[PDB]
RNA sequence: GUGGAGCCGCCGCAGGUGCAGAUCUUGGUGGUAGUAGCAAAUAUUCAAACGAGAACUUUGAAGGCCGAAGUGGAGAAGGG
RNA sequence: GACCUGGGUAUAGGGGCGAAAGACUAAUCGAACCAUCUAGUAGCUGGUUCCCUCCGAAGUUUCCCUCAGGAUAGCUGGCG
RNA sequence: GGCGACGUCGGCUACCCACCCGACCCGUCUUGAAACACGGACCAAGGAGUCUAACACGUGCGCGAGUCGGGGGCUCGCACGAAAGCCGCCGUGGCGCAAUGAAGGUGAAGGCCGGCGCGCUCGCCGGCCGAGGUGGGAUCCCGAGGCCUCUCCAGUCCGCCGAGGGGCACCACCGGCCCGUCUCGCCCGCCGCGCCGGGGAGGUGGAGCACGAGCGCACGUGUUAGGACCCGAAAGAUGGU
RNA sequence: CGCGACCUCAGAUCAGACGUGGCGACCCGCUGAAUUUAAGCAUAUUAGUCAGCGGAGGAAAAGAAACUAACCAGGAUUCCCUCAGUAACGGCGAGUGAACAGGGAAGAGCCCAGCGCCGAAUCCCCGCCCCGCGGGGCGCGGGACAUGUGGCGUACGGAAGACCCGCUCCCCGGCGCCGCUCGUGGGGGGCCCAAGUCCUUCUGAUCGAGGCCCAGCCCGUGGACGGUGUGAGGCCGGUAGCGGCCCCCGGCGCGCGCCCGGGUCUUCCCGGAGUCGGGUUGCUUGGGAAUGCAGCCCAAAGCGGGUGGUAAACUCCAUCUAAGGCUAAAUACCGGCACGAGACCGAUAGUCAACAAGUACCGUAAGGGAAAGUUGAAAAGAACUUUGAAGAGAGAGUUCAAGAGGGCGUGAAACCGUUAAGAGGUAAACGGGUGGGGUCCGCGCAGUCCGCCCGGAGGAUUCAACCCGGCGGCGGGUCCGGCCGUGUCGGCGGCCCGGCGGAUCUUUCCCGCCCCCGGGGUCGGCGGGGGACCGUCCCCCGGACCGGCGACCGGCCGCCGC
């Protein structure tokens, strides 16, 4: 409520007649004769600190963090655990960077779409999207967003030649260009590891577009890929090495409970 | 999926067109599909219903194999009346109970100078779309 | 109301400011509006260049910025005269003309003239019909393209000296010192009083 | 047990986010209570009718009152 | 009779009008009413909505048109 | 080890009652409330520490002597796209890396050796280096000596190691250095010998140096300005009936 | 004394045109307070803002320097980013507070008076016809303007005129159209894919299940809405450089109208007055010894005048030409017509108004101003019979449901009625403590232990052991193939058919030039191109080391099902 909520003209009684000192409306006649005027307390009144249109809605993240997160989301679709346990059924599928040839971008009819995802054993995810054809919890149904629908995979591509015309009807699936990506699409709802189907011309461009650690990338053009904070991350292989257990004391497993 | 900006997606307005329609739009939303035997003869899918198109009622309380002609089309209540389906009052008087015409199958149409021309164009504007597969 | 160690503050909010607020909730919607005002103007005119005419070479006018070079407003009006082109065909050739501009040095004159005699050399015009009064053949066999972007001849190209490697000579590593700046200040602010005592020298007769 | 068409858990995000009070605000309901009250200017009574039903209506007979600066007969203004 | 009364007209807020009481000016007058600036300011009263667990005080110094308040230290907690 | 059903056995909930003991009515100001201090008939729903800017500090993340695209530009005529992506001869620019002064202006390195001009407290020269020293200072290194089925022959080791060395961060001090003034003082330099520049040694003033730590973003707390936690006047002003 | 001009002024229901009111969010001009802040209050703050008044527009205003600058000079206005919360102002308190640079959006410049020349070469009107739409043009004759100055050329970057030289002969409107149109200009109407197929549930399906080796069908069409409840396929519609139509939109091409530009030298012309400035007074601004603007007075000048941020005098230098005018764009929008969307509100919320809301109602008037959404899928709204004057009951009926009965979804709490159970002298209620009673709950009823192993008792099936066959897996292993890390280089291997980068290099390399006398001296280079060296990345063979989440080969041990 911007400012107007105060188009009711009134004043306080100003004396101790027997009512509260809240502003009361004027006149007579109708039922809005001596009722409560504006104030947050009263019926038909104004609200406490009526919200403004200049609340700071839009947020900045500096782009070295916008690129640190897009590297850490593509590097979480590689591991099978971070992409099965997000919820994608990638049980029966082959190799986790699924890579198909550049001939897939000639597809302009969606019968060729469905036989693609069936033959890669990845249709068993879209069949799970059809389980999410519910309707919205709460009161979204009158703010016109109704059918809750789980996302399926994404198809990540470049040099669009028809692939957007063939997959945009399949329910719950996404496309995104491999030059103009989206951390919203790669890591939906915060949980990392959305399942993805790649393309030869897209799976190769990332080495120019993010790089390796050996060189700077040639398309982000002043970037270098992030530096790994740990050398060996498998500490079960670390702490079972004889260079460590040469210097440890002992175990100490006697409990020594309380003696009466 | 809607791509046009110039057409809606909301519930607040599509209902508001749906109840506050004009009348010439109103016959368009009150159609009934053609029967299986007749959607091969004219190969057209749906026709705006009128006063003489005889009909069996398929989905509802009075279901199937009761071919009878329509008698009166309440456009105000989006409801047809058929002279076979009836329901008695408490008085013993008969009145027609009404049904929404998307739950209704035309077994046989009516033809005039207009319906020869409408069934021309509604059949013509299908196989033009078949010629886009070159 | 002031408390432990902090900042004295003067915020300018005592004036009523809740009426004169200007939200930028349309600053995307103006960018997609003024790209259409270019894209339906880049193709609307011609294979004449977008990004305006050829702009001059101009040096920035302060102690802070006189080491760099800026795109300016127009050829001053003797560059049109030195390069030998009439002043009211110059803006329909496609060269921008600034009428009131001075020039007082050849060191910044010639960088415009060298640009200007090179522009017309890298220019082709179209005939009405190919009678071609002062035009050669077909313009480069249909000119290889249509349009440029963001400046015809790249208006900055801020260029620098090399001075690759030298040898210290004797004088050079002796003289040009701190005392070559002090007395430059100690004379140029004492230039007038020392001539005032050189007015008193005459009346001693 | 009613109800008749939508709802919840979990990881995160965002709030016009939690009521005993403000002679709070709107709305509702008791206790008081079948209580206080229906007391300015004298006054009604009998029979008949219409009626499902009469102290209060009509009709009669009697008793009365205002009493010509009217508790009468007519207008202005206002009421429509 | 310096009498009472109907309608017409005139005089409007720091102004009308007064045989004078600060009376009267649409139940409002030691300054009318209506709307906005305005949600005007308040060292002043009234209120300030869930649970557990840990720690847990102060009414004194100095100065102020300060004595119903604030600053400063004191005392407290959280973070290390 | 013992006892026992077709109505019995256990068990309580926001259940009733009886009894004993305990028990003044709740919010609020207040040194003090059950108050003969105020508000409260009952019930439902509404109903009060918000948002924006600025700052400060703590924490979290990214990059790091740099960081930041917030503004424009680029991508096809895309619903979710008012998103996201990129620019870098788009770094202009902010804040930081450089302080002091009123201002003109000026603007942060000493150490060790040797040789010397009366080595004369003044001073001149080359060389090696290079952030000065004192006392504490976790940690790390050397570590005499000891410690295993018999005494002599040796190995990586381990554990207890007396003393000693290098010394992070920091804390106190002494010195140095930069800038502002003040006392004393002699010398040098020449785009040209002057009410010209430069320097010295002491003592003070400074938000300085002494191998830099900042910017961006997000969150919390606090303070201010905005109607500013909600409610409240007697007024005041314009413009009207 | 009449007559005739011309100047002043009037008259007309004369002929023909205009203007007046509405709106007001945005824009332009005036006028313009007080609350508040300062813990008081006068200056200051609030703010040159609300109110008041007058104007127009789809934008308006602003605008082509009487500018910023003080150096290697920038060059209309407007807008955005900074400069900046800085300079400055202020009981130097609270507070207020710009601009120039710089970067981008946008980019468009011109005319007139005058000065001087052209025989008024100019405009208006009336009438007739040239001849044409939906109307106006250039003809021709009348009348008026106008010499107190119309039109052409001209505008301060100069311009004219006289040459002289070498070029060149145009544009623009309408007219008819074809050929187009970037989302393929705009509007309008009208159409464009696929299951109601089997079984099942229901008041009703849009439910749950199902569909051969193509996964039942369509997908550029799984947005959405209504349908008797939850729909890609039942129907409107969505997608689509999908279609067919009807009108309108800019730009080929004949008849018209307009119609010598440029440079060089020589002469000539060259500018806005009760205004600038100055004084004094008020308002205002950051403008401070007066920024703006106004009143009043005195009132200019031509090498002049304005400005250059501390008043005055002198001198020097810079820059612009004021007192006349026009102008699209980038830009502001909370009223208007249409729209689209929403991490919103869900009927005491959202605007006051989801409904017959600025309505009912009040006030003499200015003005103040609410309440109030929901039966069902369908009215199928209770026919008919009984009682009563009727209200209202009882039956019957409709519906899955009247336990949905014409403010009818759900129907809470207070409260009241009634039934039952309980108890009742210190008003009731409460906390601790058991006891009594009642409701329901389980175990379940002297009828509950549950699995593990062993020994007896009878009962019915076939492994396992080994061995063969068998495909798979674990753990080693000559790492033989392949492998990849890091340093050593070499083939310079692709450098002259390599990647990016480099204020590393080269005045015998290649263009446009200055310095010096038709040339040259590198004689110093400058604007620019290669090719040499490094710095990092690409194969070869060669080396190391691990064959490591980098995997397979065979052979071995020891598992595993069939
Ligand atoms: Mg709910
Ligand atoms: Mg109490
Ligand atoms: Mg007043
Ligand atoms: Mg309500
Ligand atoms: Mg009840």
């Amino acid at each position: 409520s911007e400012l107007a909520g105060h188009q009711t003209s009134a004043e306080s009684w100003g004396t101790g007649r027997a009512v509260a000192r809240i502003p009361r409306v004027r006149g007579g006649g109708t039922h809005r004769s001596g009722q409560g005027a504006f104030g947050n307390m009263c019926r038909g009144g104004r609200m406490f600190a009526p919200t403004k249109t200049w609340r700071r809605w839009h947020r900045r993240v500096n782009t070295t963090q916008k690129r640190y997160a897009i590297c850490s989301a593509l590097a979480a679709s590689a591991l099978p655990a971070l992409v099965m346990s997000k919820g994608h059924r990638i049980e029966e599928v082959p190799e986790l960077p699924l890579v198909v040839e550049d001939k897939v971008e000639g597809y302009k009819k969606t019968k060729e779409a469905v036989l693609l995802l069936k033959k890669l054993k990845a249709w068993n995810d879209i069949k799970k999207v059809y389980a999410s054809q519910r309707m919205r919890a709460g009161k979204g149904k009158m703010r016109n967003r109704r059918r809750i629908q789980r996302r399926g995979p994404c198809i990540i591509y470049n040099e669009d030649n028809g692939i957007i015309k063939a997959f945009r009807n399949i329910p719950g699936i996404t496309l995104l260009n491999v030059s103009k990506l989206n951390i919203l699409k790669l890591a939906p709802g915060g949980h990392v590891g959305r399942f993805c189907i790649w393309t030869e011309s897209a799976f190769r461009k990332l080495d120019e577009l993010y790089g390796t650690w050996r060189k700077a990338a040639s398309l982000k053009s002043n970037y270098n890929l992030p530096m790994h904070k740990m050398i060996n991350t498998d500490l079960s292989r670390i702490l079972k090495s004889p260079e460590i257990q040469r210097a440890l004391r002992a175990p100490r497993k006697k409990i020594h409970r309380r003696v009466l | 999926m809607k791509f046009n900006p110039f057409v809606t997606s909301d519930r607040s307005k599509n209902r508001k067109r749906h109840f506050n329609a004009p009348s010439h739009i109103r016959r368009k939303i009150m159609s009934s599909p053609l029967s299986k035997e007749l959607r091969q003869k004219y190969n057209v899918r749906s026709m705006p219903i009128r006063k003489d198109d005889e009909v069996q009622v398929v989905r509802g309380h009075y279901k199937g194999q009761q071919i009878g002609k329509v008698v009166q089309v309440y456009r105000k209540k989006y409801v047809i009346y058929i002279e076979r389906v009836q329901r008695e009052k408490a008085n013993g008087t008969t009145v027609h109970v009404g049904i929404h015409p998307s739950k209704v199958v035309i077994t046989r149409l009516k033809l005039d100078k207009d319906r020869k021309k409408i069934l021309e164009r509604k059949a013509k504007s299908r196989q033009v779309g078949k010629e886009k597969g070159k | 109301a002031p408390s432990r160690n902090g900042m004295v503050l003067k915020p300018h909010f005592h004036k009523d400011w809740q009426r004169r607020v200007a939200t930028w909730f349309n600053q995307p919607a103006r960018k997609i509006r003024r790209r259409k005002a270019r894209q339906a103007k880049a193709r609307r005119i011609a294979p004449r260049p977008a990004s305006g005419p050829i702009r001059p070479i101009v040096r920035c006018p302060t102690v802070r910025y006189h080491t760099k070079v800026r795109a300016g407003r127009g050829f001053s009006l003797e560059e049109l005269r030195v390069a030998g082109i009439h002043k009211k065909v110059a803006r329909t050739i496609g060269i921008s003309v600034d009428p009131r501009r001075r020039n007082k040095s050849t060191e910044s004159l010639q960088a415009n003239v060298q640009r200007l005699k090179e522009y017309r050399s890298k220019l082709i015009l179209f005939p009405r019909k190919p009678s071609a009064p002062k035009k050669g053949d077909s313009s480069a066999e249909e000119l290889k393209l249509a349009t440029q972007l963001t400046g015809p001849v790249m208006p900055v190209r801020n260029v620098y000296k090399k001075e690759k490697a030298r040898v210290i000579t004797e004088e050079e590593k002796n003289f040009k010192a701190f005392a070559s700046l002090r007395m430059a200040r100690a004379n140029a602010r004492l230039f007038g009083i020392r001539a005032k005592r050189a007015k008193e020298a005459a009346e001693q007769d």
